[PDB]
């Protein structure tokens, strides 16, 4: 997946889309390539337990410090548990093993914290297998989230702008400072061009993505 | 920031 996207990002900013004579960003909008999934909230308790997050369908997951993953569906009952090696198991909070009690109460603490404290990102967007967080890392300016459907998301701590990269649709979704969302084909921002702010963040996404590629 | 954007 990521090699698919690095190539796409490499064409687009090889095209230097900001230096066009007439930039027509709006013609690169493609309402039909809106992502089905993105991360709407997150809690980093990785020094103690790991990374808690909410998906835009109100499901929540945890990537534990041991690289296990536990997902709660939006039905509040169905769980998916992924071991380090990727082995997948279906459980419920009703009928569940007792070896997972600690991780399930930790997940319940993450979901309760996110419900009380946080703002759901992109809540005005009306968006497929359920994805889990494959890997993540922070910098001083952004957090980088990579989902198991190939999508990469970057949340900037500065202005709360957000990027969502989908390799399958060859599309980037940009949420700007006033929370308006626009989805674009990467090959149509090749042609028409783009803003400097979004070119600046596409440049930065190329770095984050060859970091992700180097983590394998 | 230890969490995403609070409300």
């Amino acid at each position: 997946h990521l090699s698919d996207m690095l190539q796409q990002l490499h064409s687009v900013n090889a095209s230097k889309p900001s230096e066009r004579g007439l930039v027509r960003q709006e013609e690169a909008e493609d309402p039909a390539c809106i992502p089905i999934f993105w991360v709407s909230k997150w809690v980093d308790y990785s020094d103690k337990y790991g990374l808690g997050y909410q998906l835009c369908d109100n499901s929540v997951g945890v990537l534990f410090n041991d690289s296990t993953r536990l997902i709660l569906y939006n039905d509040g009952d169905s769980l998916q548990y992924i071991e380090r090696d990727g082995t997948e198991s279906y459980l419920t909070v009703s009928s569940h093993p007792n070896s997972l009690m600690k991780k399930i109460t930790l997940l319940k603490y993450f979901r309760n914290y996110m419900s009380e404290h946080l703002l759901k990102a992109g809540a005005n967007i009306t968006p497929a297998r359920l994805p889990y967080l494959r890997t993540w890392f922070r910098t001083r300016s952004a957090i980088i989230l990579h989902l198991s459907n190939g999508s990469v998301q970057i949340n900037f701590f500065q202005d709360h702008t957000k990027l969502i990269l989908c390799p399958l649709m060859a599309a980037v979704t940009y949420i700007d400072e006033k929370r308006d969302f626009r989805t674009y084909r990467l090959s149509l921002l090749e042609e028409y061009g783009c803003c400097k702010e979004l070119a600046s963040r596409l440049r930065y996404a190329r770095t984050m993505v060859d970091k992700l590629l180097s983590s394998r | 920031p230890k969490t995403s954007t609070p409300r």
